[PDB]
């Protein structure tokens, strides 16, 4: 480490939303398969 | 529009002559009126016609449901919104627009709800605009000597005016001359049978006289002549239908409720905000500011999704309702039904069927009994004697009606039959369970008739015998069975013949009483075979002399008849009984009929008795036995006419089984009134135009849908478009269910209110970093936690409704002290807590420790200070400590929605636990998955930051508000555990809603 | 309803309960929020026990630094008359402010203080992160360096007759290496001239192009002679573990400014680890609105 320590200040908030929306992607879909479970 | 002179009972010229009559309106009794003269009083005083009803325009309605309790508040919101924008614009620079984004959010709010709910009343007067059928109708008026059939709207008074069986009286008339002429008084004077007119007066009563023929009613047979006496509105129905349309409408039970809510809400918004306005002149802040601050605060006490989610909670009991065929043309009328406490029914059209049906019969010494009911569900009669056969022969051919043509569609018992009430009956029932009448008749030719006598008072005639091996003569009459028995001196038993010995007599005799105590009419069918010998097949046996044995026939057996209850009548008045609510007949037909049907139906239980009933089984006169030993009383019309008030709330307050009987509309109307004076709900269900002023001032009124009047269907509020007695009991149970259900959606609406507004009182008092946004706000009363509110509609009963007593309007309320005890005390505290507690660690883990925030609001806001220093001594820019805000203000609302989870849970089940009653409603699963997908999409989604201000989050700081959650759900379970164990506890008079 | 709902004095109530019934209710409520009050604390407390005292565990939203100035300006504009003094004394007070905490009289012995080059130099490293070693020592900055603006000779420092200074600071990061930009081919035109490698260049131009012509002389003071910031002075330990530290200072004279009329200068710090921001209007560079109407 020492003077190129550039990386204690860097932060992948992308990967980060990717992944949160994939996840609420996830759960809107969860959501409205029991929603229509049981009308077919 | 005197209403007093309306109400008032009808008065009338009736005890006159024709002489007198023709002297005072000016008629020639043979002539009529002169086509010049009749034209002089048509232009002089007005059409034939009732006037239409007070029109609206779409644009009134509209504005209607814009305004009302709820939204009015939510316009005083907004209101105040804009007025604390326009001061902070005049005081400061660079004035936050967020006061004007929420004015313009909850106006949006308003408006939205009333294009709603209008859209839904509209709908519904759709529907309701596709009943009213009305054909043209001319009738026969004779002037200057002729008979001339002209339009309705052109008959006046004094011309002459004919009428024959089939056609409908066009204005109140004076009979002149009659010809066996029958009319059907059912709609107006509730008489299930064809009263006669006659030309003679008979009653000092108008609608008991026959010399007077009314409006709107129909000559079932004969033919008459009358003066047109009334005419146009001035006629009775037309002062019933006026009255009814001058009557006031009132204020429901769930509006009431929605305003003593509106109430509590603004008591303590209004206290929050003159208290911290105190408070803050107290800390030295400006007078400018503390008023931005109370308007801030009391306007942050307002719940605007509230108002979305009770019109579509009201909403969805409404569609289930139209499934049943219930319609509903308000929207609260809905919940009336569950809080009803006393039921005041009619019984012609409503509780029964108004058609004659053939209901007992009598034959081998053995009353039998048929079905007579609309669906023909029941119990036969045992078809397999030969005596049953003969009787059919009897009634099936000494009968003249016959089935109109065109009818081999509909049922057997709805087809229209031309010819007398009887003759219809006994024709439906032969067709019924005998086969098709029309081959019965042809298969036996009728040879000769001798019609009905006033003196002979039986009917009688003789046609071939189709036996191939007999070609002797049948004969066949019928008639009363005490003149008929008279008549005879042989008995039909199981099909061979025995005498009429006295022991049969007697038999006979009390089988007549036992017929006739049952509120039916009997006759008596009797028939002879004519020897071959002494009357061969080609003597013709004119109807002059005596060609047949008048005595000496064949009594075979009686035929009683009378007009059945509708199916779900009996069961349906023994759930609204069971459900603790009050039934009481009012009806204006004869007392002897009325409390036959009440018992029938359940109105008077049986073993209970009347004084008379009383006085008969003693054998002692009526004015000895007390009133008090009799539980149900027949209270006639005659008799109320002359009664006090406090006479008729002791009669009410004594007496359990009500059965009021020859009672007028105005009479109704008094009734129900008397019901309302003490203090409960009235349902006044009905079906003809006597009871429009009973259904309008009733607090909610059921009007029959095929078999009512336009009137009275106009002036209800609810339609029963399939004329089902069960949909009462379907809607008292659906009104009970969306009370508890609204109560529970409050409550959970409610609980967020906490955390929405302690951060703003910490920030004034405490001067720390504003926790909570606007847009945030917004997106969480109006976003989220509408699914969830709305899917508390779904939830099922947890013990059976249809058994605890209805509720007491003056002491169990919709919102009382016990609801917001735990929504503003217990539950909300915990969720504030929980989204402080996000708070501060997103402030701690950028460098912002709890002991330095306490005092920084003055230098944290400033927009000219680029180096605030933090617990580790860096220097923050203004944007950067900003953009630190707005990622709590980001948290702070998903712990929201976290602490919402359990609060949805908790808010399920009022008192029962939550691995009892069970998460079989798949809505609120929906609710919480879109609820929490929502979230993440508001954070997540590129270009938030700078649309909303709403930055992404970590994946350590969504868990912060899990701890807080688990444990309102554990306080809430042992909460509703208390309450059942201990009945009656402290827990259940503190936290009980 | 109004007067029996508040007293009654047949079942003894007041409000609606008796005497007993308010006790029962307050005592509830006090072990209730009581209860909630122990719950919140300890949720804190092991909040307390999850952070470092020498080091703040994000640093992502302070990595390009800002740069600040002394004057306080309300709308980053400085206008004052040069006859009514009642005119730029809010501007005086605040450079003063800043200035008084660079009093040698501060700065004195061996601790915590120590003597550093006089000329621009290199980074100095005292260790870790930890306290190990005891409070380390800061490089002491002198007033005098910055010569036209001190307070020390013309105490308004320049307000008075048409020259006004200012007094340039970057934002102090913990662990932040300035980096300066490389003698490459590529480098502004401003910046080739006078390349210390130690030192951060701040160099100040107009907003409009039309405006070149109506500012005058920018003349920069700062160690050395040098128009930036010594590398010397990093990095910052941080408040805990260098408290009495002191962070460089650069002056502006803005020699030669026409007269009534409203200047836009723009002030820029140049360095790889220095990025700036469309949004934030104080990362790495900063705008001031000078209007010396007299
Ligand atoms: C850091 O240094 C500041 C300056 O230090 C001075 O110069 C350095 C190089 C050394 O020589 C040091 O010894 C000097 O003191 C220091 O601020 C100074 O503090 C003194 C003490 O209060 C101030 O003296 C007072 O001056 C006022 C009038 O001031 C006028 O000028 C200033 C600008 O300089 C304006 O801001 C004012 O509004 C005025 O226009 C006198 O009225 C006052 O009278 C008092 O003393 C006399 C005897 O002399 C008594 O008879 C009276 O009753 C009063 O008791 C003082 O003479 C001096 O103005 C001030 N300088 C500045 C520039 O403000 C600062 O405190 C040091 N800070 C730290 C943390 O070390
Ligand atoms: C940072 O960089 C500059 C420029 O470096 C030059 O450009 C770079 C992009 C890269 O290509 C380098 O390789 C390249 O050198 C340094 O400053 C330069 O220094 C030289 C050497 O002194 C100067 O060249 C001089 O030009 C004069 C006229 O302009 C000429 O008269 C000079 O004569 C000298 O050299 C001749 C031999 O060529 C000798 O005979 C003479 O007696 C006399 O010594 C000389 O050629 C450049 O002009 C300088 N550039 C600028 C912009 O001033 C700089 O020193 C460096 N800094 C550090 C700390 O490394
Ligand atoms: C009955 C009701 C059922 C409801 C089911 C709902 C479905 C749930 C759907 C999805 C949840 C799974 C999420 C998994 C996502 C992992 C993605 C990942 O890669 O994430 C990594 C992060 C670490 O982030 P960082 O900051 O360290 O690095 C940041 C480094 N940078 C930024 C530089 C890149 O980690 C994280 O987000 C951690 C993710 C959270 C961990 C899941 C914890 C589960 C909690 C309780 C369940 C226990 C069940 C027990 C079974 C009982 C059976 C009877
Ligand atoms: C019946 C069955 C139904 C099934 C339906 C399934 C639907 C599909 C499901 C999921 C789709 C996933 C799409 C993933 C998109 C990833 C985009 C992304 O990762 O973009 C990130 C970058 C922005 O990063 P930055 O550097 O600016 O960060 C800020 C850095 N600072 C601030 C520090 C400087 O993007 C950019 O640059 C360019 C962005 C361009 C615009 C992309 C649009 C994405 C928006 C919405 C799609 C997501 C919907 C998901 C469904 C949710 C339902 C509620
Ligand atoms: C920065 C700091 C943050 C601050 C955040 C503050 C958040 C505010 C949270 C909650 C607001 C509390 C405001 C008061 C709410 C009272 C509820 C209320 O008014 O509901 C209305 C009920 C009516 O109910 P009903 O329809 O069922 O009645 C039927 C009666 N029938 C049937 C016999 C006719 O009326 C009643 O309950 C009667 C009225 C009782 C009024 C009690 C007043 C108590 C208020 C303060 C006490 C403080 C004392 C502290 C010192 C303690 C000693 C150590
Ligand atoms: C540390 C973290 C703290 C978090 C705190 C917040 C927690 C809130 C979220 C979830 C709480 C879950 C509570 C679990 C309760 C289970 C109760 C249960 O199982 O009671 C069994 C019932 C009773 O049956 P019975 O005897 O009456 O049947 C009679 C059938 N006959 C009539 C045919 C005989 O059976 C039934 O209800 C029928 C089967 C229903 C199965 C439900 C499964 C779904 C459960 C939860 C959905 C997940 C939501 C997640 C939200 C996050 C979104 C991202
Ligand atoms: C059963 C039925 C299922 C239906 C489910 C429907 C789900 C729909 C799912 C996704 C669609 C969402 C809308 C997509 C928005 C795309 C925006 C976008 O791609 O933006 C990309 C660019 C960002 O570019 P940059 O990084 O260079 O900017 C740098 C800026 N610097 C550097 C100055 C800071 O945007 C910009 O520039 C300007 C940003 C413009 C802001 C647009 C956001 C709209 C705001 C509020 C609407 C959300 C309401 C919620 C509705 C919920 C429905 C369920
Ligand atoms: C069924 C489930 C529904 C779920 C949906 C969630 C419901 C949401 C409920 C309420 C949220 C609405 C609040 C509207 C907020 C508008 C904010 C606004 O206008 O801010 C103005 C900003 C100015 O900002 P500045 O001064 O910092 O600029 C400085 C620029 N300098 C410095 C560079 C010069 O301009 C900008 O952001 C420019 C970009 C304009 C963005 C407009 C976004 C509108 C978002 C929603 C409206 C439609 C919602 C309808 C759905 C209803 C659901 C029932
Ligand atoms: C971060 C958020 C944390 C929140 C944690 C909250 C924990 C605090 C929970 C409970 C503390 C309150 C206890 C108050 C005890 C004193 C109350 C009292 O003085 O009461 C007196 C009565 C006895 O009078 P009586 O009825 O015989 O007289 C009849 C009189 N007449 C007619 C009016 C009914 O007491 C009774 O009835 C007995 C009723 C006692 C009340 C039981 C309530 C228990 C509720 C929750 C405990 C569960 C905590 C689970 C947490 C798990 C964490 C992981
Ligand atoms: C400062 O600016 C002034 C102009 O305001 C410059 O002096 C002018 O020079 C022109 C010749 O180019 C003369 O015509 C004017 O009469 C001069 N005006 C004054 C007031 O002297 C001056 O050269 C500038 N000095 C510096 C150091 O930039
Ligand atoms: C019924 C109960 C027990 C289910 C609890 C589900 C919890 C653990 C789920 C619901 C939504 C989930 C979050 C959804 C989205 C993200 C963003 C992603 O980038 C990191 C994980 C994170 C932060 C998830 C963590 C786990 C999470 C909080
Ligand atoms: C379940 C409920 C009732 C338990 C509540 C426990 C309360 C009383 C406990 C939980 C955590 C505890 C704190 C833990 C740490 C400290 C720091 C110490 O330097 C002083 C005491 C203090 C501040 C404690 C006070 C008591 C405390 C707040
Ligand atoms: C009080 C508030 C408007 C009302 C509000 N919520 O209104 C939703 C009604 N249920 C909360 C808002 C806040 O907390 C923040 C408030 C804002 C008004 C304007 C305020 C007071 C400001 O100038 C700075 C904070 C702003
Ligand atoms: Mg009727
Ligand atoms: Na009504």
């Amino acid at each position: 480490e020492g003077p190129d320590n550039d990386e204690r200040f860097t932060y992948d908030y992308y990967r980060l939303r990717v992944v949160g929306l994939i996840v609420a992607a996830v759960l809107c879909v969860i959501g409205i398969i029991i929603l229509l479970a049981g009308k077919c | 529009d005197l209403d007093e002179l309306k109400k008032e009972v009808s008065m009338d010229d009736h005890k006159l002559s024709l002489d007198e009559l023709h002297n005072k309106y000016g008629t020639d009794l043979t002539r009529g009126l002169t086509n010049a003269r009749a034209k002089e009083i048509l232009a002089r005083d007005g059409p034939n016609s009732l006037t239409p009803p007070p029109t609206t325009p779409e644009w009134i309605k509209f504005c209607r449901q814009l305004f009302g309790g709820f939204s009015i508040l939510l316009w005083i919101g907004a209101i105040l919104c804009f007025l604390a924008y326009g001061i902070q614009a005049a005081t400061e620079d660079e004035p936050a627009n967020d006061n004007l984004y929420l004015g313009v959010v909850l106006s949006t709010v308003v408006i939205v709800t009333g294009c709603f709910s209008y859209y839904q009343e509209a709908k519904s007067s759709r529907i309701m605009d596709s009943f009213k059928n009305m054909v043209p109708q001319q009738a026969l008026v004779i002037r200057d000597g002729e008979k001339s059939t002209i339009n309705a709207e052109f008959v006046v008074a004094g011309d002459l005016v004919e009428v024959k069986g089939g056609d409908r009286i066009p204005a109140d008339l004076r009979i002149i001359s009659a010809h066996g002429c029958k009319v059907d008084n059912s709609s107006l004077t509730g008489e299930s049978e064809p009263q006669t007119r006659s030309p003679e007066f008979s009653s000092e009563n108008p609608l008991e006289t026959r010399n007077i023929a009314f409006f709107s009613t129909n000559c079932v047979e004969g033919t008459a002549r009358g003066v047109v006496v009334y005419t146009g509105d001035r006629t009775v129905m037309g002062r019933i239908a006026t009255l009814a349309s001058g009557l006031e409408v009132g204020r429901t039970p769930i509006a009431i409720e929605i305003e003593h809510f509106i109430h509590i809400i603004t008591g303590v918004a209004v206290f929050l905000g003159v208290s911290f306005f105190i408070l803050s002149l107290i800390l030295g802040y400006s007078w400018l500011e503390a008023v931005i601050f109370l308007i801030g605060i009391i306007v942050a006490n307002v719940p605007e999704g509230l108002l979305a989610t009770v019109t579509v909670c009201l909403t969805l009991t409404a569609k289930r309702m139209a499934r049943k065929n219930c319609l509903v043309k308000n929207l609260e009328a809905v919940e009336t039904l569950g809080s009803t406490s006393t039921i005041c029914s009619d019984k012609t059209g409503t509780l029964t069927q108004n058609r004659m049906t053939v209901a007992h019969m009598w034959f081998d010494n053995q009353i039998h009994e048929a079905d007579t009911t609309e669906n023909q569900s029941g119990a036969a009669f045992d078809k397999t004697s030969a005596t049953w056969s003969a009787l059919s022969r009897i009634a099936a051919l000494c009968n003249r009606a016959v089935f109109q043509a065109g009818q081999d569609n509909v049922p057997i018992l709805k087809r229209s039959v031309a010819g007398d009430a009887s003759e219809s009956a006994l024709l439906k029932c032969i067709e019924l369970c005998c086969g098709s009448v029309q081959g019965m008749r042809d298969r036996n030719p009728k040879i000769v008739e001798i019609p009905f006598n006033s003196t002979n008072k039986y009917q009688l005639s003789i046609h071939e015998n189709e036996k191939s091996s007999e070609s002797r003569y049948l004969l066949v009459m019928k008639g009363a069975p005490e003149r008929i028995l008279d008549r005879c001196s042989t008995i039909l038993l199981n099909g061979a013949e025995e005498p009429l010995k006295e022991d049969m007599k007697e038999a006979f005799q009390n089988a007549y009483l036992e017929l006739g105590g049952l509120g039916e009419r009997v006759l008596g069918f009797c028939h002879f075979a004519l020897p071959e010998d002494k009357y061969n097949e080609g003597y013709p046996f004119d109807a002059d002399e005596p060609n047949f044995p008048t005595t000496d026939l064949c009594f075979v057996g009686l035929m009683a008849m009378i007009d059945p209850p509708r199916a779900a009548v009996p069961d349906a008045v023994g759930k609204c009984r069971s459900a603790g609510i009050k039934v009481i007949m009012v009806t204006g037909d004869h007392p002897i009929t009325a409390k036959a049907i009440a018992k029938g139906v359940g109105i008077i239980s049986e073993g209970n008795e009347t004084i008379e009933d009383i006085a008969a089984r003693l054998n002692i006169p009526i004015g000895q036995v007390n009133p008090r030993d009799a539980k149900a009383c027949v209270v006639h019309g005659s008799d109320l006419k002359d009664l006090s008030t406090e006479v008729l709330d002791d009669i009410l307050h004594y007496h359990t089984e009500i059965v009021f009987a020859r009672t007028s509309p105005q009479q109704k109307l008094i009734i129900v009134e008397g019901c309302q004076r003490q203090g409960a709900i009235v349902a006044v269900t009905g079906d003809g135009v006597n009871d429009s002023p009973a259904l309008k001032k009733a607090d909610i009124g059921v009007a029959m849908g095929i078999s009512g009047s336009d009137v009275s269907k106009q002036a209800a509020d609810m339609i029963l478009l399939d004329d089902n007695f069960a949909s009462i009991v379907t809607g008292v149970e659906e009104g009970r269910l969306i009370f508890d259900n609204l109560k529970k959606s409050i409550a959970y609406t409610l609980t967020s209110n906490i955390p929405e507004i302690t951060p703003f009182l910490v920030f004034i008092i405490g001067n720390v970093p504003l926790p909570l946004g606007t847009v945030t706000i917004l997106c969480i009363d109006l976003g989220t936690d509408m699914v969830p509110a709305i899917s508390l509609a779904y939830e099922q009963a947890e013990s059976d409704i249809m058994k605890r007593q209805p509720r007491n309007p003056k002491t169990d309320k919709l919102v009382n002290e016990r609801l917001i005890s735990m929504a503003y005390g217990q539950i909300g505290m915990i969720q504030a807590l929980g989204g402080f507690f996000s708070y501060f660690v997103i402030l701690a883990e950028n460098g912002f420790l709890p002991m330095d925030l306490i005092g920084k609001r003055v230098r944290w806001d400033d927009r000219w200070i680029s180096d605030v220093e933090d617990s580790f001594g860096q220097q923050w820019t203004y944007e950067q400590r900003k953009i630190v805000e707005f990622t709590c203000h980001t948290s702070f609302f998903i712990s929201i929605v976290v602490v919402q989870w359990a609060d949805l849970i908790i808010c399920k089940t009022r008192r029962n636990s939550i691995f009892q009653q069970g998460m079989k409603n798949k809505i609120l699963i929906f609710g919480l998955f879109e609820e929490t997908a929502l979230a993440a999409f508001l954070s997540y989604c590129p270009g938030t930051d700078v649309a909303l201000r709403m930055y992404p989050l970590k994946p350590s700081w969504w868990f912060c508000a899990f701890p807080y959650s688990l444990i309102i759900f554990l306080y809430d379970e042992m909460r509703r555990f208390i309450i059942r164990r201990s009945p009656g506890g402290w827990v259940e008079q503190e936290t009980y809603y | 309803g109004w007067k029996k709902f508040l007293w009654d004095s047949e079942k003894k109530e007041f409000l609606g309960r008796t005497g007993s019934s308010w006790f029962k209710i307050f005592l509830f409520y006090l072990i209730f929020y009581g209860c909630l009050a122990g719950i919140f604390i300890g949720t804190i407390q092991v909040l307390l026990l999850t952070l470092s005292d020498f080091e703040p565990k994000y640093q992502d939203r302070v990595a390009p630094p800002g740069l600040s100035h002394a004057p306080y300006a309300i709308k980053t504009e400085i206008s004052f008359s040069i006859s009514n003094p009642k005119s730029y004394e809010s501007f005086v007070k605040s450079m003063h402010k800043l200035m008084d905490l660079y009093n040698e009289s501060s700065q004195a012995g061996n601790s915590p203080f120590e003597d550093c080059s006089d000329t621009p130099a290199d980074y100095i490293k005292r260790g870790d992160l930890d306290d190990s070693q005891g409070q380390k020592k800061a490089c002491r900055f002198s007033r005098m360096w910055l010569k036209n603006c001190s307070g020390l000779d013309d105490t308004t420092y320049g307000y008075a007759e048409g020259k006004p200074c200012v007094v340039a600071k970057l934002n102090r990061i913990i662990g932040f290496y300035p980096k300066p930009l490389k003698n490459t081919t590529d480098l502004p035109e401003e910046l080739q001239a006078n390349y210390n490698q130690y030192v951060l260049p701040l160099r100040c131009a107009a907003k409009r192009e039309e405006d070149r012509e109506k500012i005058g002389s920018i003349e920069y003071f700062g160690l050395g002679g040098y128009a930036g910031f010594p590398l010397q002075y990093y990095p910052y330990y941080g408040k805990r573990l260098q408290k009495k530290y002191l962070q460089p200072l650069l002056a502006i004279q803005f020699t030669n400014l026409t007269q009534n009329m409203e200047l836009r200068i723009e002030c820029k710090v140049y360095g790889e680890n220095i990025d700036y921001s469309e949004k934030d209007r104080f990362r790495g560079r900063f705008e001031v609105k000078i209007e010396v109407k007299s």
